[PDB]
Parts: C-alpha cells; sequence; structure tokens
C-alpha cells in the first residue's frame, strides 16, 4: 500500500527495532507517512522520561 | 503463618540452588518450597492430595447453613451427543428428593450464647 | 400489594401534579403517579400510571373513574396488572434470622479456651479482610469478628474452621452484633417479638473498592482499574491506595517478626 | 479523485489516526476513527477501491489485535467479509475470534453457528461443529439461543425422528436459565406421541421393563397401557423438573441475580464491587461441582467482565495447581494473564513459583532476560520495588545456580555476586526517591558467617560510616541490621562481639541524631542487650 | 453494529429498503411514542459506567405454571423489595 | 530397575509385545531451550549417528533473544522405542546443564533427577499415570500433554502406555512452520506485553482525559465509604 505506514508505540517506546513497517504486519497501528515526524515529536516526554 | 512462609520464600531463594532443591521434591505430598509457601498463605489447614456427602458440597452456594441438594447419579451433561447416539440412554436415578423443602441449621450463637 | 391502574387518553394540559390530585386525597392515598411523556419532546402521550399501596382503594377509584370528565375528555383509569405456561416464580421469606441475611458479615467464633487475647485473635483474622473490631465478651469463651465485606467472611469461615486455637478445637457460625445481642436478650426477658433488625448495605455500585484487599498504611493516584483505588483503614477512615503499599506492608512484617521474636508482642 | 485519495487528505482522518496511534489502549479513539472510516465509505460493497479495503481489514486486524475480548467486533469483520463476497476470509475471522476466547465464548459461538447454518453446504460437518459447541460450550448458563437453534437444526434436518429426543433427553438434565421452554417442548412432544413403539425412542426396552415395568410389545387395550405411560414419564419428568428447578433457583437466587455486567467493557472500565465479589462466590460455588467443561467455561465467563483485574486469572491459576494437579495449564493462564493485567506483579511472582515447579529454568532465564531487557539494564531505577524485588529474588536464585560457592560450610554467595552487588548498591545510593531501602538491609544481613560477615561489613557498612549519608545514620534501624548483622555471627563468642558493639559502634554514631535512632536502638538494647541498657543511657542523656 | 438489526452488514440493506412507507396518513399519526434508533456511529465514549446508567433486573427463569406447586417456598437468603 | 537408558530399552523391547511397528501418521513436537549451543551440539550429534534424519528432524530459532535459543525437535513417523530413547535423553540433557555439571555422560543418567518435561502432539489423537493431559492449553492446534517426577523405567513404562493406547493418523505436511509461526507470534505476543509493563503510569492510557472522566465518581464513592462507616458506627452502638 501507498501512502502509509504501520507503527506501534509498544516497539517504539520500549526502543526496539522493527518498530516500523510499510507492509501489513498484525499488530501495528497504519498511520500516514507524512504525519510519521508528528508521531515522532508526540511521545518526545515519554521517550525522555525512560532515558533519564 | 503468612510472615514465616513470606520470609521462607525471601530466604530460600537467595541462599539455595537447584541442586538441593530437585533432591528435596517428594510425590507423596507434592511438597515444593518455591510454590507452597504461595498456595498456604490463604488457609491454615491445607492437605496435598462420596463427594456429595462432604461438607463442601452441601454448603457450596451458602456458608453456614448445611443442605442436602437433589442431584441426578447418571448425569450425563459431561458426554458429548456423538457418543450419547451410539446407544440409548437409561432412565434417570435419582437421589434427595425427600429434602427439596428441608434444611437444618447448625444454630450455635441461639444455643451456646443465648441460651447458654 | 401496589395496585397498578393506567389512565389513558388524556389532554395535553395535564401535568402530573394534576394526575396525583385527581388520584390521590379522594377516597384513596395514591403512593405514587407518573405520566409517561415523550423521550426528547416533552409532551405527554396521553398515558399515565398510578400506583397506590391497598388494592380495595385502587380497585374503588378505578370503578369512580371510568368515564370521569379529565381535562375535557374520558378518564380511562382501568387497571393494568392484576393461560400461559410460564409464570415468573414467587418466594416467601426466611423472617430474617442471623443466618438467611446475605449482608450479615459478622462471624460468632466460640469453643475458646478463655486465653486467648484480643490483638492475637485480630491477627488470627487479619490477612482475610478489613475488620472493625475483635472485642469478646469476659467469661463467655467466645467472640465476635466482624468484617466489611461478605467473601472475607467465607474466606475466613472456610479457612479457619477446624483450627484448635491453644489446644480447643474452634467452632464458627454466623450471629449478630453486641447491640443486636442486647435488643435480643432485652426481647427474650420478656419473649414479646424478639425481631431483629437486617444489617446495612454498602450504598452500591461502588467502583473504587477491590473485595478482599488490605492495607495497614502525597498521594498522586492515577486510578486505574489494575491496582486498587480506595480502601478501608485499619483501625477508621478511608485511604486512597498508594503505591507503596507492599513496601510498607514489608517492613511491617519484619518489623513484626524482629518483635515478635524477642516477646514484645505475641500476635 | 475517489474517496480514498479523498481519505489521505482529510484533516480530520489525520488527527483521528494520531490520536488512536497516540494512546493505544483507549478504545473509544478506535471505535470513533473505525466510524470514520465506515462513514467514509457511505455504500458499503465490492464495486469500491481495493486500496481502502486493505485499511479497513488492516484497522479491524489492528483492533482485534489490540483488543481480542470485543465479542462483538469479530461478529462485525466477519460479516463484513461475508458482505465483501469471500467466506474463507470469515471463517479464519471466526476461528481466530473463538481462539481469542479459547473456544469458550458463547456469543461467537451463536453467531458462527448461525453463520455456518448457511454457507457449511454439508450436513455431517455441520453436525461435527455443533457437536464440538455441545462439548466445548455447551453448558453455559444463558445458553438457550444455542440450544434452541440446535433442536431447530434437527428438527429440520434430520428424518429419523431420533437425535432430536437425545439432545432434548439432555437438555432435560443441564441447569439452563430458560430451561421451561424445554420441558414445555418435552411435555408436548409426549402428548404428541402415536404408539406405544415410539417409547423405545425414549430408552431402551430393559430399562423400560426392570424401571418402569412396562412393555413395549404389549398387545392388548392400549389406551389406558399408554396412558399410564405418559402418566409414569410425567412423574419421573416432573421429579427430574424439580431437580433441575432447585438447581436453577439456588444459582439465581443466590448468584445470577446480581451479576448485571456480562460483557467485556474496556481496559478502562470500572466493576463494582458487588459484581467483582459475586463473581469470585459463583466460581467458588463453580470449582464444588467439579464439572470440568462447566467450570472451565465459568471461568471463561469471569474471564470476560474484568480480566484487567486479575483476581480470576491468579485463582484460576491456584485452582489448576492444587484440584486438578496440571500445572502446565495454569502456567498457561499466567502466561495469558500477562497480556491482559495491569497489576503484573502477583501474576509474574505466581509465575515465577509455577515455572520452577516445572523444573524448566532456561526458560525462567529467558523470561528474566524479557525484564531486565525492559528496562534497558536500569532495574535499579524502578518506582515499583514489588516488581524489582520478585526480579531479584529468582535472579539471585540464578546466580546461585550458575556460579559455583566461594565461601566455607557449603555457603553459596548470595546478593553479593558482581552481577548482583552493583544492582543493590544502585538503588541504595538514592535514599529517598527508591522505596524498599530497609528491606535490603534486613535481606542482606541474612548469611552469619565469620568472612562473610565481615565481607557485608566491609563492601556497605563501613562505606557508608566512610561517606556519612544523611539518610542511613538518621535511621536507626540501618544500625539494627548492623547490629543484628554481627550479633548472630556463629564464629566469635559473646563478650568480644559485646565488647566490639558497645565500645565501636555505640560511640560512632551522632549524638544528635539519636532522635530517630534511640525508638530503633532501645528496642535491639532491651532485647539483647540488657545489662547494656544504662550504658547507653548515660550516653545519651540530657546533659553533657 | 450487531445486535441493532438496521446497522447489520449482510442484512441491514434488507431492513433499510423495505420499510413499509405508510402512505396513510393515519399509520403514521397513530403511534406517538419515541423511534429509539441507535446509530451505528456510537461509540464507547458515551455511557462509560453501565452502573450509574440505571440499568435493568434481568428477568426470573419462568417456571411451568402446572408444575409451580413444588417450588422451595423457603428462599436461601433474605431479599428486600 | 537401573539407571542405564540401554538397559530399559532392552525391556521395553523384550515386554511390549511386538511393539516394533511403528504408528501411521504419527507426528511429536518437542521446543526446548539450551542456554549454550557448543554443549548442545554434541548430544545432538550422537543423537542423529542414534536416530535416522527421517524420523527425526531439528529446526533451529532465529535468534532474537541472543541469549535463549529455541530448538525444535520433530519426531516424524517413529516407533515407540525410538521415541522413548529421545524423550529420555533431551529430558536427561536439558535438566543435566542445571544440576550436574561434572557428570560429563550423555548416555548416563543419574539417581538425583526426575525426568519432568511436556511435548505437543497433534489434535487428532483418540486414547480409547504420569502424563496427563492439559486444561486451557495456548496452542490452537496442538495439544500439550505433561510427565512429572519420574525415574528412567517409570518414564519408559509410562510413555510406552501412552503411546500404545493413543491411535493418530492423517497429519497436515508443513504443519511445522504452521507451528513455529503460531509459537513465534504467541510468544512475540506475551514478549510485547512484559514490554507494556514500564509504559502503565501516564504512558499510553489517556490519563488526562481518565482522571477528569472518574473524579466526581471516586469522590462520590468515597463519601459513600464515609457514610457506611458512620452508618456502621451508629449499627454498633449500644448508646
Amino acid at each position: 500500500m501507498r501512502d502509509i505506514v504501520f507503527v506501534s508505540p509498544q516497539l517504539y517506546l520500549s526502543s526496539q527495532e522493527g518498530w516500523k513497517s510499510d507492509s501489513a504486519k498484525s499488530g501495528f497501528i497504519p498511520i500516514l507517512k507524512n504525519d510519521l515526524q508528528r508521531f515522532q515529536d508526540s511521545l518526545k516526554h515519554i521517550v525522555d522520561a525512560r532515558n533519564s | 503463618m503468612n510472615d514465616i512462609l513470606t520470609d521462607y520464600k525471601t530466604f530460600y531463594l537467595t541462599h539455595s540452588n537447584i541442586v538441593t532443591y530437585e533432591s528435596s521434591i517428594i510425590d507423596s505430598n507434592t511438597f515444593d518450597p518455591i510454590l507452597y509457601p504461595e498456595l498456604k498463605m490463604s488457609n491454615p489447614k491445607y492437605d496435598p492430595v462420596d463427594w456429595h456427602k462432604k461438607t463442601e458440597w452441601k454448603e457450596a452456594g451458602h456458608i453456614g447453613i448445611t443442605t442436602e441438594r437433589p442431584q441426578i447419579s447418571n448425569s450425563i451433561i459431561e458426554c458429548n451427543s456423538g457418543t450419547l447416539i451410539q446407544k440409548p440412554i437409561s432412565l434417570p436415578n435419582f437421589r434427595n428428593l425427600e429434602k427439596i423443602n428441608q434444611v437444618k441449621i447448625n444454630d450455635l450463637y441461639t444455643e451456646e450464647f443465648l441460651k447458654e | 400489594n401496589n395496585c397498578s391502574i393506567f389512565v389513558g387518553d388524556l389532554a395535553p394540559n395535564v401535568t402530573e401534579s394534576q394526575l396525583f390530585e385527581l388520584f390521590i386525597n379522594r377516597y384513596a392515598s395514591t403512593s405514587h403517579a407518573k405520566i409517561v411523556h415523550d423521550q426528547v419532546t416533552g409532551m405527554s402521550k396521553g398515558y399515565g400510571f398510578v400506583k397506590f399501596t391497598n388494592s380495595d382503594e385502587q380497585q374503588l377509584a378505578l370503578s369512580e373513574m371510568q368515564g370521569v370528565f379529565l381535562n375535557g375528555r374520558a378518564i380511562k383509569v382501568g387497571p393494568t396488572s392484576g393461560m400461559s405456561q410460564f409464570i415468573y416464580p414467587v418466594q416467601q421469606q426466611p423472617s430474617l434470622n442471623h443466618f438467611t441475611d446475605p449482608n450479615n458479615t459478622t462471624v460468632f467464633i466460640g469453643g475458646l479456651s478463655s486465653l486467648v487475647t484480643e490483638d492475637e485473635l485480630r491477627a488470627y483474622f487479619q490477612p482475610f479482610g478489613t475488620i472493625v473490631y475483635v472485642k469478646i465478651p469476659v467469661g463467655k469463651c467466645c467472640g465476635f469478628v466482624q468484617y466489611v465485606d461478605r467473601l472475607s467472611a467465607e474466606a475466613a469461615i472456610a479457612g479457619m474452621q477446624g483450627f484448635p486455637i491453644a489446644n480447643s478445637r474452634v467452632r464458627l457460625s454466623w450471629g449478630r452484633s453486641a447491640k443486636q445481642t442486647a435488643l435480643l436478650q432485652q426481647a427474650m426477658l420478656s419473649n414479646s417479638l424478639q425481631v431483629q433488625q437486617q444489617q446495612p448495605g454498602l450504598q452500591q455500585p461502588n467502583y473504587g473498592y477491590i473485595p478482599s484487599s488490605t492495607c495497614e498504611a502525597n498521594v498522586s493516584s492515577t486510578m486505574l482499574p489494575g491496582c486498587q483505588i480506595l480502601n478501608y483503614s485499619n483501625p477508621q477512615q478511608v485511604i486512597m491506595q498508594g503505591s507503596e503499599a507492599v513496601v510498607n506492608s514489608t517492613n511491617a512484617m519484619l518489623n513484626r517478626l524482629e518483635q515478635g521474636s524477642n516477646g514484645f508482642m505475641f500476635a | 479523485m475517489d474517496k480514498y485519495t479523498a481519505l489521505i487528505h482529510d484533516e480530520n482522518f489525520s488527527t483521528l489516526t494520531l490520536n488512536v496511534s497516540r494512546y493505544p489502549k483507549s478504545l473509544a479513539y478506535w471505535e470513533k476513527l473505525l466510524n470514520y472510516i465506515v462513514k467514509a465509505s457511505a455504500p458499503i460493497c465490492k464495486s469500491t477501491e481495493p486500496q481502502l479495503l486493505k485499511l479497513i481489514r488492516c484497522t479491524y486486524s489492528s483492533m482485534l489485535n489490540e483488543f481480542p475480548y470485543l465479542e462483538n467486533y469479530y461478529i462485525d469483520f466477519a460479516l463484513l467479509e461475508y458482505k465483501l463476497g469471500n467466506v474463507s476470509m470469515s471463517h479464519k475471522i471466526f476461528q481466530r475470534g473463538l481462539q481469542a476466547f479459547n473456544q469458550r465464548s458463547l456469543l461467537l459461538w451463536t453467531s458462527y453457528l448461525k453463520f455456518c447454518n448457511n454457507v457449511i453446504s454439508h450436513q455431517k460437518q455441520l453436525f461435527k461443529k455443533y457437536e464440538t459447541a455441545e462439548e466445548y460450550v455447551g453448558l453455559h448458563f444463558f445458553s438457550g439461543e444455542f440450544w434452541d437453534l440446535y433442536l431447530e437444526q434437527i428438527s429440520s434436518r434430520c428424518t429419523s425422528s431420533k437425535k432430536y429426543w437425545n439432545v432434548l433427553r439432555k437438555i432435560l438434565e443441564i441447569p439452563l436459565h430458560s430451561f421451561s421452554k424445554f420441558y414445555a417442548l418435552w411435555l408436548q412432544r409426549i402428548d404428541d406421541i402415536m404408539d406405544l413403539k415410539q417409547l423405545s425412542q425414549l430408552t431402551s426396552k430393559d430399562e423400560l421393563l426392570k424401571k418402569l415395568k412396562i412393555d413395549i410389545n404389549y398387545s392388548g387395550r392400549k389406551g389406558p397401557y399408554l396412558q399410564d405411560a405418559k402418566k409414569k414419564l410425567k412423574k419421573i419428568t416432573k421429579e427430574m423438573y424439580m431437580v433441575v428447578q432447585y438447581q436453577v433457583l439456588e444459582i439465581y437466587s443466590i448468584f445470577e441475580s446480581k451479576i448485571y455486567i456480562n460483557y467485556y467493557t474496556s481496559p478502562e472500565t470500572l466493576v463494582s464491587s458487588d459484581e467483582i465479589e459475586t463473581w469470585i462466590k459463583y466460581l467458588d460455588y463453580t470449582i464444588t461441582l467439579q464439572t470440568d467443561s462447566l467450570t472451565h467455561l465459568n471461568f471463561q465467563r469471569a474471564l470476560l467482565p474484568l480480566a484487567h483485574y486479575d483476581l480470576v486469572w491468579i485463582k484460576y491459576s491456584k485452582w489448576l495447581i492444587n484440584s486438578k494437579n496440571d500445572l502446565l495449564g495454569a502456567k498457561n493462564v499466567l502466561l495469558m494473564g500477562l497480556k491482559f493485567s495491569l497489576k503484573k506483579t502477583e501474576i509474574i511472582k505466581l509465575l515465577y513459583s509455577v515455572i520452577c515447579k516445572l523444573n524448566e529454568y532456561v526458560l525462567l532465564r529467558n523470561l528474566l532476560e524479557k525484564i531486565e531487557s525492559s528496562y534497558s539494564d536500569n532495574v535499579e531505577n524502578v518506582d515499583d520495588f514489588e516488581i524489582f524485588w520478585d526480579y531479584l529474588q529468582f535472579k539471585t536464585f540464578c546466580q546461585n545456580s550458575l556460579y559455583s560457592s566461594r565461601y566455607s560450610d557449603s555457603q553459596s554467595n548470595g546478593l553479593l555476586n558482581k552481577e548482583l552487588f552493583d544492582k543493590v548498591w544502585k538503588r541504595l545510593s538514592c535514599k529517598e526517591k527508591k522505596s524498599g531501602q530497609e528491606i535490603l538491609l534486613n535481606n542482606l544481613v541474612q548469611f552469619y558467617s565469620k568472612d562473610t560477615v565481615e565481607f557485608v561489613e566491609k563492601n556497605i557498612f563501613q562505606k557508608i560510616i566512610e561517606f556519612g549519608w544523611e539518610y542511613y545514620l538518621q535511621n536507626g534501624m540501618f544500625w539494627n541490621c548492623y547490629c543484628r548483622l554481627i550479633y548472630f555471627d556463629t564464629s566469635r563468642s559473646y563478650l568480644d562481639k559485646r565488647q566490639y558493639i558497645v565500645r565501636k559502634i555505640w560511640p560512632q554514631i551522632d549524638k544528635k541524631f539519636a532522635q530517630s535512632v534511640l525508638p530503633s536502638l532501645t528496642e535491639f538494647c532491651e532485647s539483647y542487650f540488657p545489662e547494656e541498657m544504662d550504658t547507653l543511657e548515660e550516653m545519651f542523656t540530657e546533659e553533657p | 453494529k450487531v445486535f441493532v438489526d438496521a446497522n447489520r452488514f449482510d442484512i441491514g440493506d434488507l431492513v433499510k429498503a423495505s420499510k413499509l412507507p405508510q402512505r396513510a396518513n393515519e399509520k403514521s399519526a397513530h403511534h406517538s411514542f419515541k423511534q429509539t434508533s441507535r446509530s451505528r456511529d456510537e461509540t464507547c465514549e458515551s455511557n462509560p459506567f453501565p452502573r450509574l446508567n440505571n440499568p435493568k433486573k434481568l428477568e426470573p427463569p419462568k417456571i411451568l405454571s402446572q408444575w409451580s406447586n413444588t417450588i422451595p417456598k423457603t428462599s436461601i437468603f433474605y431479599s428486600v423489595d | 530397575q537401573s539407571f542405564d537408558i540401554w538397559k530399559n530399552l532392552d525391556r521395553i523391547r523384550s515386554t511390549k509385545k511386538n511393539a516394533g511397528q511403528f504408528i501411521k501418521g504419527s507426528l511429536l513436537i518437542l521446543p526446548m531451550r539450551t542456554e549454550d549451543k557448543q554443549q548442545f551440539d554434541e548430544c545432538m550429534d550422537e543423537l542423529h549417528k542414534y536416530i535416522s534424519k527421517d524420523i527425526l528432524r531439528c529446526y533451529p530459532q532465529k535468534e532474537q533473544k541472543d541469549e535463549g535459543m529455541l530448538f525444535y525437535i520433530v519426531l516424524k513417523d517413529f516407533n515407540i522405542l525410538d521415541s522413548c530413547f529421545v524423550l529420555s535423553v533431551l529430558l536427561a540433557f536439558q535438566k543435566r546443564l542445571w544440576m550436574a555439571p561434572s557428570e560429563k555422560s550423555y548416555f548416563r543418567v543419574p539417581k538425583n533427577i526426575n525426568l519432568t518435561g511436556s511435548f505437543y502432539l497433534p489434535k487428532n489423537i483418540e486414547t480409547g499415570s504420569s502424563i496427563v493431559e492439559v486444561g486451557f492449553n495456548v496452542v490452537p492446534d496442538f495439544q500439550q500433554f505433561q510427565v512429572k517426577a519420574c525415574h528412567v523405567s517409570k518414564f519408559m513404562n509410562e510413555l510406552s502406555n501412552f503411546f500404545s493406547q493413543v491411535e493418530f493418523g492423517k497429519c497436515e505436511a508443513n504443519v511445522i512452520n504452521y507451528f513455529k509461526r503460531e509459537y513465534n507470534r504467541t510468544y512475540s505476543q506475551i514478549s510485547l506485553a512484559l514490554y507494556e509493563l514500564p509504559l502503565i503510569g501516564d504512558g499510553l492510557f489517556d490519563i488526562k482525559s481518565y482522571i477528569s472522566k472518574t473524579r466526581p465518581i471516586i469522590e462520590t464513592s468515597k463519601a459513600q465509604m464515609i457514610k457506611h462507616i458512620s452508618e456502621m458506627k451508629a449499627y454498633n452502638e449500644i448508646s
């Protein structure tokens, strides 16, 4: 699928590999491709509390 | 007893190994010092290992008051219909059908405290 | 009895006050009256229910209001309630003793050796649930253990039965409180009524409380359902369940082991 | 442009998608986003864009993988795939839906069998599927619709008129909620008899000859003979009706008239204290009956509303341990309890003992690796001490499992390992942010040797004296644990350790800091040092 | 989405097709009650706590009226009202 | 009897009444875990020298955790003796690493060890004791079977009495890869659930609306609890 990206915060806030994908994997949330920076800028405080 | 079992679960996991643990496991009373202090927390009596006439079938739905509920002896609620179609099922055997209204109460509060 | 009558085909300018004035205070006493209006428009649909205490007064009101002038039209106050196989089951009552009360959460303990204290008897019945008092009668070799939950009383009776306290087997049953026992002794000395009273409820629903949960000890609570929100204090008030509860309970049990190894408490 | 391109460039869709992907466990956001996607396709058919249908399928798959306990949405997406033409994908959605509750959800079996009444095109396969539903979910209390549907399918498909009698005879012994409809069908089917030879459809002829003293081949005037047959069978049915009526009336009037919610709302919902208590009471009643399919059914029914409250998970795990001696079943219960419960302390603490009883310790190490990697090797700075301490006990057990002993008298090294002591010292250095400080101080003094007590007193306690931190010098329980470490030595005499504790510990502590130490040190001095009471009193008196 | 029988996927178009469009004015002016049509777009945000919004107590298991005289007349627990 | 594997193998070959015939359509899967690989490789090479390639096959993992490996041992079209031999060797080896690191014999089982394990079988079984079935299995297709706390001869006799009563048949061809994908999916779900454990507070529950959704409700519940305590105090008061 074009203009889509599959992502889940359960693998991104835990800082693991394979947290994003373009293909239909079971368990991922489909968001838009141009709004992935808006997804990364939204969870900044949780990553900052995880690192500190 | 809860404090002793919790302190033993604290101490035994920090001062023992699997070589001592696997030799201590016996099958006569299923005794395992990792899991047995957890199950013994709720009840003080605990056995490690004729059901309709015990003191648990009678006061199941309500505690304190005992009753002999009617049941069916040859109950077919567990057998599937793929096995019950193989042969015709016999007549239902009945028991405790003369106590559908009779209930008894072990009244200790009136007999031992009010009437002395 | 609470006999119900269904008035129908009423006018639009007839509120619940006019129906209550026409139903009650006319050779009867209507307990309740409600006109069924629209769900979102607010206007009355022309129908209303009137529930009275006595059936004879409601029957006389339905016989007298059959065709009466009600706001320019008929009243039609015929009864709504009162050969199918399916009927709802009906039951009598067990006359409200202290056994057949589902809200009765206090356990009568007996068979003691007149040797156990109150703090030790608290220590027998502490982890089964939260507790309010552990007072016992003197010279009567018995006591009273009142919880807050009924499942905690079920767990206490299912665990503590057949447990010998101080080389003496226990007898667990149900019972009333001390004031209700004094009232039963005062009513049984003259033998007039000897009636009991039901224990009050909890004013349910109660979302925050989790049954069979104990806590001995600012609070920034997230109120999440997986954890505990509120709890009853151990004497008594209502406490917000914090996160540092198992830590305080562990420090308390280590202090209890340290003070029980020496002999500062027997419980 | 089509509806898909207008759906991408729309302003509301990006905001709803970011609010879903921002908080994934808010089910109302998922439902608003799903309703907006369905509203974006106001005609739903097969002529729409497949590039949007794949997005609908991915959205439903993500919602059903994030929330697998939603009963209605498996039905919704399965009938959506049935609307979109195919039934193999709909059968796969029904199979994963029934697997999400592990074959014990009445609504999914009912909707799948109402679906399968049209799509199976095979009679024996329908009978095997209905018998599977009978042996798994057929003992449900509110299963009147399932058994009405199954008797309807038998009365419509079968022509021998024998299986209907068998299934209805089975239903006349099962405690159902809507049960009197089946008794009324039984009583009007006894009335619908035509001759004596149909009595062999009920039972065998020897059970009629022995128990009821009635013969099938008795020829003569069969009028009052069949009337006496009807009267005696009605009496037996009335007795069994009294038994089942007492059972259903007891279960309703005690238990089932209190539970008002029987569905999975959300992970954010709240269930009242009445309903949790009555689920625990109803399952305590259910364990006593010792009917295994009904017991597992009612435990799954209690996992339906409130699987996040973790009580029924631990209760059903303990039931599988003690009452059945089926402990891998309890292991799978505690494994699935990690996926739903929010208070993951007690389930993981019990699962540790469940794994340790199974003697599968590589699985235990692989499980503890997930905890120590879930914090990215920062387990010493966790707010919840109950997670770290339950990790630390079994990690100390694993370090005693791998490494050999260092000291004498067959004493293996406990918390003082190179991979364990650093994790303790990283937590003890906070002094106000991490709770459970005195728990380690009471649990690092449980070795009782000559060189190991010296090792413990050299690594931490002498280092606290050297740095002079305010929190441990203020607390008297620290010095109580330090005196308990020396006083319970097994190699020294009494006089030397008594002179040690009196002379070289008590003058070292501060006099102005003794206001919080003296309530903790006075108990220790009254405990073990009776003649040293007035000596300690003259050192901490009111005047210089 | 399932039980409302109008937002159903496979047979909802059959419900929405033949409404019996009531070309008589008396058939539309007879009923004066509410429709209570539950739309598909109702989410979990509406009605968060199902016990505060007043539910109904469930119906008792109905029994046969010809065999109603053998009910246990004494209940186990005291039920009020 | 003894503590040797081969003597119990001779005993179970002797008195099991012509147990040389294998089972038509027979399959068994044993997933096991080892800390290290080098000690496992010598025992597995000895097992492949003893057991043929067509009967038993091995499947490694993808090395995702890098510490705990997961190895599938698939016994296909096996006889009753080779199954007992393979399960005895593997159940001895996956516990000898914790109990006896100094014994150093891959085919001699000591007396201090008890055999306790878990093996999967396909669903199409027909049985018409120490080996028990399970309730509430985690695998959709397969059935988990448990053995606990046995000696060598009891393990041999119980496995032979189990496989003499069960009847297999008609297994799916690439069901091994199906079980691999399902097993990896289930344990990736529980690993993600353990990854959700630090993300409880303020992470992904929408706390900003959840506080305001339950702010009057907990206050009214607390007022009901205070009223309950006051009414209980009025109920227990004699006065």
